[PDB]
């Protein structure tokens, strides 16, 4: 998998692919890996799928309760705190690696969280199996205070390099743009690959299959 | 492996205003047959079914606990369950036993009781939902079924062509698996009727 | 603190348990509930105490199983707890044996819980009384009744709630053993309810009727609609008007 | 209302006083200690000819060398008897030897005041222990307050006062076991309301060199023949 | 803690602490709830003892989820505890079924919580009564819950001081064809009856529930509605 | 009236009545005397019998090779306290392998006994104790009350009609530190005799003696063994 | 948990809660039990009989095991608990010892259970009294009686409930050696003893009989009517 | 290793099991009984690990008899099989697992005869004929070859004799004698032992 | 270790050796391997000595408590059942014990075999220990149910002697016991070094 995030002059851009495999066989071709946490906070997960799903759902509910009680928009530091404390409590048996990002009354914030409870605050981050192929692109072409479109192009290039150079990544590209005044959730953003057209006609005509028993249950 | 101790194969496919779910019929212990008419597809409503493949004890245990919970839910609420809600319920039930998991992988197929819009999905060992639009497979012969379904499935299938497609896919897939087969059972779920059929397959 | 303890679970100098009589006195003020057993089914009829015009399945009839139903009289808050416990008991039995529970086992299992509160714990008992109807492969159609103290017994026709004694006397007068059908049972229930309510004439909005029957190898629990109760009331009125001549 | 653990103004626990009051409603038991053995004799209150006398047992076997006679509330003595048996067996298991009568009495009486707010009230049963150990025949008395003593001749129950008064003149240190049996039977005959007829009484002895023994009908007839 | 029940049966079969709790409730501030074809409206009176108080510091109308709202009559401190528990219950239901909790299920869970305090050791019943509004399956709901644990479903209801006259007012001026704005006008008029002093946008609170969710009206909108009336 | 049923209720005058009633329980026991010299500590106890056919109750107990106690009041409470003391001495000898000092044992007894007199639904220990011990600092006589208060004495008497013995001891304190063992024993016997009614006398049946010393473990003399101490008296 | 002491001593050394339990028992329906030579008989009088009630659900003679059965008098809900405890104990004994229970063993267990409820915190005594009948492995019939205080005794014939004193007075005279020589005589004795209290004849009598190797048998109303008619014909002498 | 076989006909169930109790390389007993009676019309045959068999079987027997005594009517064969499966499955994942293989044979007055198979992982199957042991391999082919749904009692006993003679000829373990029983609407009948 | 027990018309007969070793070193040759539980029950030890001794003492105390409570003596089947249930709770811990329990009760003579794995079987002829396979041969060739008392004594002695002759961890002296209806008696303790001249000549 390949998940990436960048900070530009007004907000955050996050991106991910959509392939999910089981062993060496492609299971899902349209997986979703960008998770809602708060109207201003989002997360991209990698590792074991079930663990990331349950972790994000639990943290989202806790932040919902906290925001209802206080009456204010939540902060990225709060979500980072709860995530890292819960992950450290389990001593690394929850194989979730997370890229967390959001905009609050302090400005854009972007964190990376590891399965053992570590945390980094950085201006651009990548995770997954194809994390090195995208980090190459970020090291080559990153500048501070980019515009929206330049950051979107940069994230697309990083994710495309991860898709094309790694066997565990593929299919489409998803983008999420978080800004102070809006939130864009592009699904999908690019479709680099398409399925070839079938040449033959293998339609099975009626009466090809032999049947032993049959019963009809009228509802 | 533990998933291959008993064997088994189940699949679900989506048509136009209808769904189809199929499973094999064999209970054995490794390389020895014990019985033929083993049940792996259970009804969870008027137009909703779930199929379990994997280890037989876990198949039966999961089916019974799920029926327990579903009955209590329907008594409290006063309505029928929805396919999304059933998928979430099964994911919760499977994740509760993390680090001690049940060795099954369910497949859910049904129609929306309000709009009759098809729904098929599959969950993994520890409960990660994975909703598709074309077809889902589960069991020891997943590669064969993927190969057959990628080539035979086409959008907007009426009940007859859907039945023929799923029959051919299941038959040709389980003909290449040693510990699966010896009969195929097919359910066609439609708006106003349900059709159950048993296919003629090799018994060796 | 011994000063503020009220000594709920103790005997009295006459050998009585005052909290239980007080709970039973509380029950004798709730709405009337009636149960009748026939040859091909069983029925429950209950009085609706909610009659405000601004009020918006059924009010006092609950479904516990595929084969059973119950109705309560007393304090509804405790009835909710008891109903939620009955459902769980039935589901546990089905999970363990893969078969539906018989009626008498369910009644016994709840009455044990009811008695435990009266014997120890320092808490107050439940102030509700229940009527149970169901079908069972061992014995068929059955009807039961419970008490706050944990006492149950089977019947063929019974009544709990307000004005119970008059209804019981009327049932003793009019019920015929071994010759009842659903139609005659419905007529008898309508007659007894009309003779028990504190209204000049019965109305379709003040009563709810539930019927349990067995068709096509499956149990059906059906709540009668208003336009059927209206026809039943009209039939009773016509029969009464032509009764004396 | 007051608690279970309140002292009276003259420094006594009320519940123990009430239990001691309850003791004085039971049947009369009399025990005599001699250098040849120890003897225990107890009443039976047959309230109807339709009752079976043999179902009333007030003299039990704690162990092959220790016996007990009880009075008061009979149903409460079962717990004490059960504990006594268990402690004797535990002592044999650990040390491979027979317990002493005094040690059994201490172990039983350590449960007397273990109640509060588990037990909720005192026991209200009085016991006489008769045994033979390395020191010879011994008779012990234990009451609901938790105090136990050693005696030469004791009478407990409803008619304890007159029976003790008679035992004052009867007893002397050189008595034979046969004379002790006769004297105990005479006192029991005096204090009873019915007529002693070898069916409404119970008698047992413990002697060195042989186990705890319960008299049967024939021996009772033979001994009562002299009275 | 005391392990014995403080609520017991009276020789005539009455539970008296429940009657006393209802007496406490009947002395609280008025509340009105009206259900229309497009949504539900909840209104309450928010008179305060002095001008030094901050009028916007605490609210009586509160959201439980995106589609459920509460008002109360009784004691504020108990209302806060009940609100906290209702929020926690809704979050648990969402975590299990991945779906917002229906109104009729939340009312049942809250009613069971309120009943637990009537048959438990060393505690007293809650002294508040609750009005719940929600929107599910394309239709609105309106429920009332009592200190005993019994809940009812209403169309229009009034509670607190002088609630019998409020119920008569609602009975005489309610029909099933009202729109939401007519409902708001009727609710404000019902609050106007038996009001003390001159009412403004700062001493009443209004909340609405419709297809978009639950929201409490801002003081500018309350000013607009008061000017219209 | 209403201030005397619980141990957690203060009287309006700042007193706890249940403690006073526990005090009243002690003053109904038979008398006991304790006294010491530069080298020895002695306890003398008067025993009682219910009747002429019953043996006299024990009043001197073994606690450790250098510690003994004497009892007045409820018997079962005395047994509880004695077992607690024995366990504490055994624990000290196990961990540090030296005898436990007497004052540190009395502190533990007081700490244990104070707790019941503060909580709801509990009662004070209705037993009074006289403790005789010997350690590196010489002989020690301690006296304990049901109110968890303890005193360190030169000589002390407890039980019923014990004021006469206290007066005798107060008169004759000066000679104790110089007396040898026999004179100390006779002094204790005279003080104990001061409590008897004029129609009763001391006998080998109702007198028990317990002695501890510098090179002498705690020994108990009963029955004929107290005959040498009674010989030459008066 | 609730840890209050419910039953305590009073001046003159009485336990008032146990006395009030005795008072509760003395208001139940009468139960009579007779021990014959090869048969044991139990009989209960039905306090109230209605034509709208099912009898199978209100029976007061239960079967603890294949060889032990019992009848009770007092509060029905307490008996429903004691019976289900005794059943579990019987099954546990049969599992562990590989032998069916003795009548004395099970009555001792029930008595101990009933006594332990008059000395615990936060509990009130059981308000029931019991008659237990059975046959031992050697073929000896057994009749036992258990009290709410925890005491039990063996009897030749007995009666509990309301009006038990009058029935005991009748049995003191009419229980002889010749009156129990055959099953019919024993059954007639039980019926006649019950007739001293019950009204309206045999319509208010439930009768049960056990023999040496057979299970408990409930006698139908027709047999009761036949026996009552025979007893009535014996009055013509 | 022990051997169990069951055959299910139109109105009866026939079951058989061997009678050897072996420890190490020597036979300790030659009249061992592995057939527990749960009711007047239910038999439960158990093999497997030492100790677990008797504990599990006696627990099941106690619970079934208790159901009978409390309720006044007996459990049907299906409910007893489901109860057994649930109790084995629950203990599977705990600290005290049972290693037992089970056959359950019963008769119901409405549903007829019934035969159930259970392995040590607690998966329950319903079969017309079944076998446990190492002789199952040698015997199931003969049973498949010669069985018909309409077989009668004498023919069933003859078929069982064929199977046991095959075990005598081919199998390496010494199994001289077998105990045979039949379940019918009249209860459980003990047939003559088959010995070689 | 070798211990045997067989049942015949006049009761039960139990025989055992006396050697105990620790490795290849013979610790002692005076061990008493027939444990005297009661005046009416007998047990044997094989495997761990400490385990057998401890658990049979526990059994003896339970039997005495049962007799005190019920005024009747426990039976052989019940005693074996108690012993079987007390050792099933330590399954897998590492216990090692195998015992015959011998007695006489209302159903005649009784001889049960219980071991720590879980087996509990009744029988008419048992042998346990290392050298049991050597005692089966002689005992099976000579055993009959209609033996006389002296013939049964001789059979037991010969079987134990033949077992100790070819087994290396078996030897010492032969201790013999006879269980009758009125209790057990101790018959003899014969040294192997003298049985050798008695039998060979």
């Amino acid at each position: 998998t390949t998940i990436a995030g960048v900070v530009y002059k007004d907000g955050i851009v996050l991106g991910a692919d959509t392939r999910a495999t089981e062993g060496m066989v492609v299971a899902d071709k349209n997986c979703s890996k960008i998770h809602f946490i708060s109207p201003n906070i989002y997360c991209c997960g990698a590792g074991t799928a079930a663990d990331t799903d349950m972790t994000t759902q639990l943290i989202s509910s806790n932040l919902e309760l906290h925001s209802l009680s206080t009456g204010r928009l939540p902060r990225v530091v709060t979500a980072n705190r709860m995530l890292k404390q819960m992950l450290f409590r389990y001593q690394g048996y929850i194989g979730a690696a997370l890229v967390l990002g959001g905009v609050d009354v302090t400005g854009p914030h972007l964190y990376s969280i590891y399965p053992h409870g570590s945390t980094d605050k950085l201006p651009y981050v990548t995770m997954g199996s194809g994390s090195l192929a995208a980090m190459a692109v970020f090291e080559d072409k990153f500048r501070p205070d980019m515009e929206e479109e330049e950051a979107k192009n940069l994230v697309s290039e990083a994710i495309a390099a991860g898709i094309f150079n790694d066997l565990g990544s593929g299919s489409n590209i998803d983008l999420c743009v978080i800004s102070k005044n809006k939130l864009d959730f592009l699904r999908p953003y690019t479709v680099p690959n398409k399925k070839g057209t079938r040449l033959g006609r293998y339609r099975c005509e009626k009466g090809t299959t032999a049947v032993l028993t049959e019963k009809i249950t009228p509802l | 492996s533990i998933m291959s101790y008993n064997g088994g194969a189940v699949m679900a496919m989506k048509g136009k205003n209808c769904v189809a779910i199929a499973a094999d019929r064999r209970f054995g212990i490794q390389a020895q047959m014990v019985t033929t008419d083993f049940q792996k597809i259970f009804p969870m409503g008027d137009r909703l079914y779930i199929g379990l493949a994997g280890l037989a004890t876990d198949v039966q245990t999961v089916a019974q606990r799920l029926k327990f919970r579903l009955n209590l839910y329907e008594l409290k609420e006063g309505r029928q369950i929805k396919p999304y809600t059933l998928m979430s319920m099964v994911a919760n039930l499977l994740y509760e036993k993390r680090f001690g998991p049940y060795y099954t992988e369910p497949v859910i197929a049904g129609l929306d009781p309000k709009t009759f819009k098809p729904f098929i999905c599959s969950l993994d060992l520890i409960g990660c939902p994975m909703v598709t639009d074309d077809f889902v497979v589960s069991g020891t012969c997943a590669e064969q079924m993927y190969g057959m379904c990628e080539s035979l499935w086409e959008p907007n299938m009426d009940p007859d062509h859907l039945f023929e497609t799923i029959s051919q896919a299941m038959l040709n897939a389980v003909d290449r698996d040693a510990v699966s087969g010896m009969g195929v059972i097919v359910h066609i779920i439609e708006k106003d009727k349900i059709t159950t059929r048993t296919l003629k397959a090799r018994m060796d | 603190s011994r000063r503020y303890d009220s000594r709920t679970t103790i005997f009295s100098p006459e050998g009585r348990l005052y909290q239980v009589e007080y709970a039973m006195e509380a029950i004798g003020h709730a709405g009337t509930c009636l149960g009748i057993l026939a040859n091909d089914g069983v029925l429950l009829a209950a009085e609706r105490r909610n009659i405000h015009k601004l009020l918006d399945f059924s009010e006092k009839i609950y479904k516990l199983n595929e084969d059973m139903a119950c109705s309560v009289a007393g304090i509804t808050s405790d009835a909710n707890v008891l109903t939620n416990e009955l459902r769980l008991i039935a589901q546990r039995y089905l999970l363990q044996y893969q078969e539906p529970i018989p009626c008498e086992q369910l009644v016994t299992a709840l009455c044990d819980i009811k008695q435990a509160y009266t014997q120890f714990g320092g808490k107050r008992p439940f102030g509700v009384s229940l009527l149970y109807i169901g079908w069972d492969k061992h014995y068929g159609f059955q009807l039961y009744q419970s008490d706050p103290s944990g006492n149950y017994g089977g019947w063929k026709a019974t009544c709990i709630g307000n004005n119970s004694a008059a209804a019981v006397s009327m049932l003793k007068q009019d019920y015929k053993e071994g010759e009842m059908t659903l139609k005659s049972a419905l007529a008898l229930a309508i007659k007894v309810l009309n003779k028990t309510m504190d209204v000049s004439k019965l109305s379709a909005e003040k009563v709810e009727i539930a019927t349990l029957t067995r068709e096509n190898g499956k149990t059906v629990i059906r709540v009668l609609k208003q336009k059927e109760v209206e026809q039943l009331i009209k039939k009773h009125e016509e029969e009464e008007a032509k009764a004396e001549r | 209302d007051r608690g279970v653990n309140t002292f009276s103004p003259e420094g006594r626990l009320f519940q123990v006083e009430y239990a001691i009051e309850a003791i004085k409603l039971g049947s009369t038991a009399i025990g005599i200690q001699t250098s040849e053995g120890v003897c225990l004799a107890v009443e039976k209150r047959i309230t109807s000819p339709l009752m079976e006398p043999s179902s009333i047992e007030k003299i039990v076997e704690i162990d092959a060398h220790i016996g007990c006679a009880m009075s008061g509330l009979i149903a409460d003595a079962k717990t004490l008897i059960d504990k006594a048996r268990v402690e004797t067996q535990n002592h044999w298991f650990t040390y491979n030897e027979t317990m002493t009568v005094e040690s059994v009495t201490q172990a039983v009486s350590n449960l007397a005041l273990q109640f509060g707010e588990a037990m909720s009230r005192p026991f209200g049963v009085a016991l006489l222990f008769g045994g033979v150990d390395e020191k010879g025949p011994q008779l012990f008395h234990m009451d609901p307050s938790g105090t136990f003593v050693q005696c030469d001749a004791r009478a407990i129950g409803s008619a304890s006062e007159g029976a003790q008064s008679s035992l004052q003149e009867v007893y002397h240190k050189s008595m034979t076991l046969k004379e002790a049996i006769k004297s105990s039977l005479i006192i029991l005959k005096q204090v009873m309301e019915e007529k002693l007829n070898a069916t409404n009484i119970e008698l047992a002895t413990v002697q060195p060199g042989q186990n705890f023994h319960m008299f049967t009908k024939e021996e009772l007839e033979e001994v009562i023949k002299d009275i | 803690g005391y392990s014995f029940s403080l609520t017991t049966f009276s020789p005539s079969g009455k539970l008296v602490q429940i009657e006393y709790a209802l007496a406490a409730v009947a002395g609280g501030a008025p509340s009105v709830g009206i259900k229309a074809a497009n949504g539900v409206v909840l209104a309450t009176e928010k008179k305060q003892k002095s001008i030094l108080y901050d009028e916007r510091s605490v609210h009586k109308v509160e959201p439980i989820t995106k589609h459920i709202g509460l008002v109360y009559s009784g004691m504020g401190p108990d209302y806060r505890v009940l609100v906290h528990r209702a929020r926690k219950l809704a979050q648990q239901y969402y975590l299990v079924y991945q779906e917002p909790i229906p109104t009729a299920q939340l009312v049942q869970r809250v009613a069971s919580v309120m009943q637990e305090y009537t048959q438990s050791g060393g505690v007293r019943p809650f002294g508040v009564s609750l009005l719940i509004c929600g929107w599910n399956e394309g239709r609105p709901y309106l429920f009332q819950s009592d200190p005993s644990g019994a809940y009812f479903a209403w169309k229009a209801t009034a509670m607190g001081k002088n609630y019998v006259n409020g119920k008569t007012f609602l009975e005489k001026r309610y029909n099933e064809d009202l729109e939401l704005e007519d409902a708001i006008h009727t609710a404000i008029l019902t609050l106007k009856e038996s009001f003390e002093g001159q009412m403004t946008e700062d001493n009443i609170e209004v909340g609405i529930c419709n297809e978009a969710g639950f929201r409490r009206l801002t003081p500018t909108e309350v000013k607009d509605y008061l000017a219209a009336i | 009236n209403q201030y005397d049923n619980d141990v957690t209720v203060w009287s309006p005058q700042g007193r706890i009545h249940q403690i006073e009633y526990a005090m009243e329980a002690v003053k109904q026991g038979s008398a006991t005397v304790g006294l010491k010299s530069k080298t020895h500590a002695v306890l003398v106890a008067l025993k009682r019998a219910q009747s002429e056919l019953a043996a006299h109750q024990k009043k001197i107990l073994h606690v450790d090779n250098h510690i003994g106690i004497s009892i007045a009041g409820l018997t079962a409470d005395a047994r509880l306290l004695c077992n607690f003391m024995r366990q504490e001495c055994l624990d000290s000898r196990f961990v540090f392998d030296r005898p436990l000092p007497v004052s540190r044992l009395v502190s533990l007894i007081g700490s244990k006994t104070q707790i019941p007199t503060q909580r709801y639904g509990r009662r004070p220990y209705g037993v009074g104790l006289l403790i005789a011990g010997y350690d590196d600092m010489g002989p020690h006589i301690f006296q304990t009350c049901p109110s968890a208060n303890y005193f360190d004495c030169r000589a002390m008497s407890i039980g019923a009609r014990s004021q006469s013995a206290r007066t005798y001891l107060e008169r004759h304190m000066s000679e104790f530190m110089e007396c040898n063992l026999n004179e100390l024993v006779k002094h204790g016997l005279r003080a104990l005799r001061e409590t008897l009614p004029a129609e009763q006398d001391l006998t080998t049946k109702n007198v028990s003696i317990g002695i501890v010393g510098k090179d002498l473990e705690f020994t108990i003399y009963d029955d004929d063994d107290v005959s040498p101490f009674l010989e030459g008296l008066e | 948990s609730y840890d209050r002491a419910i039953t305590v001593f009073s001046p003159d050394g009485h336990l008032f809660q146990v006395e009030y339990a005795q008072e509760a028992v003395k208001k139940g329906s009468t139960a009579v039990g007779v021990r014959g030579r090869d048969i044991v008989v139990l009989g209960v009088e039905k306090k109230s009989v209605a034509k709208l009630q099912d009898e199978r659900t209100v029976r007061k003679i239960c079967a603890l095991d294949d060889n032990v059965c019992m009848a009770f008098a007092g509060l029905t809900a307490d008996a429903r608990i004691v019976i289900n405890r005794a059943r579990v104990e019987c099954q546990s004994h049969r599992l562990t010892v590989e032998d069916p229970v003795t009548v004395e063993y099970i009555t001792r267990y029930i008595a101990s259970l009933k006594q332990r409820y008059t000395q615990s915190n936060g509990r009130r005594p059981f308000g029931i009294s019991a008659l237990i009948v059975g046959f031992d492995f050697d073929g000896t019939p057994r009749l036992y009686q258990t009290d709410p205080s925890g005491t039990y005794h063996a009897w030749k014939a007995n009666a509990i409930g309301r009006g038990a004193k009058s029935v005991r007075e009748f049995l003191e005279k009419n229980y002889t050696d010749e009156a129990i020589e055959t099953d019919d005589l024993t059954i007639k004795l039980v019926i006649k003893a019950l007739l001293e209290v019950v009204q309206s004849g045999g319509k208010n009598i439930e009768l049960a009989v056990m023999r040496r190797d057979q299970s408990l048998k409930i006698l139908n109303p027709e047999e009761i009517e036949k026996y009552v008619a025979e007893i009535e014909k014996e009055k013509e002498e | 290793m022990e051997y169990l076989i069951g055959i299910q006909g139109p109105d009866y169930v026939l079951v058989a099991s061997d009678r050897v109790a072996a420890s190490n390389i020597v036979q300790m007993k030659d009249d061992h009984d592995k057939m527990f009676k749960m009711s007047e019309k239910i038999l439960l045959l158990c093999v497997g690990e030492a100790g677990d068999t008797v504990q599990f079987a006696e627990y099941i027997q106690k619970n079934v008899q208790l159901y009978k005594m409390r309720n006044g009517y007996e459990l049907s064969p299906t409910a007893a099989a489901n109860f057994t499966r649930r109790n084995l499955a629950d203990c599977l994942r705990s600290r005290t697992p049972y290693h037992v293989n089970l056959l359950l044979a019963g008769y119901d007055e409405h549903e007829g005869p019934a035969l159930y198979y259970m392995d040590y992982l607690a998966a329950l199957a319903k079969a017309p004929f079944a076998a446990h042991g190492y002789g199952a391999f040698l015997t199931l082919s003969i049973l498949d070859r010669y069985y018909t749904p309409t077989i009668s009692r004498e023919r069933a006993v003859e078929l069982l004799r064929k199977c046991l003679e095959e075990l005598q000829k081919r199998f390496i373990l010494n199994l001289p004698t077998f105990s045979v029983r039949i379940i019918d609407k009249n209860g459980i009948h003990d047939l003559d032992n088959i010995s070689f | 270790t070798t211990t045997l027990a067989f049942k015949f018309r006049h009761g039960v007969i139990v025989a055992a050796d006396s050697r105990a070793t620790a490795g290849a070193y013979i610790a002692s040759q005076t061990v008493k391997k027939v444990i005297e539980i009661n005046p009416y029950l007998l047990g044997t030890m094989a495997g761990g000595a400490a385990d057998c001794s401890f658990w049979e003492r526990l059994l003896a105390r339970q039997c005495r408590i049962y007799e005190l409570r019920n005024k009747e003596r426990i039976s052989v089947a019940a005693a074996s059942k108690l012993l079987a249930n007390m050792v099933y709770q330590y399954k897998g811990m590492g216990l090692s014990m195998g015992t015959m329990i011998c007695g006489w009760d209302k159903r005649g003579p009784g001889l049960y075999y219980v071991d720590s794995e879980g087996n509990r079987i009744s029988g008419a002829t048992f042998s346990v220990g290392s050298g049991s396979v050597y005692a089966y041969g002689v005992m099976d060739r000579g055993y009959s149910y209609d033996l006389e008392v002296e013939q049964a004594y001789d059979l037991a002695r010969r079987a134990i002697y033949q077992a100790t002759y070819r087994d290396a961890y078996s030897g010492g002296a032969v201790n013999l016991y006879h269980v009758r209806e009125d209790g057990w008696i101790r018959v003899s303790s014969d040294n192997v070094a003298d049985l050798h001249e008695k039998y060979s000549g």
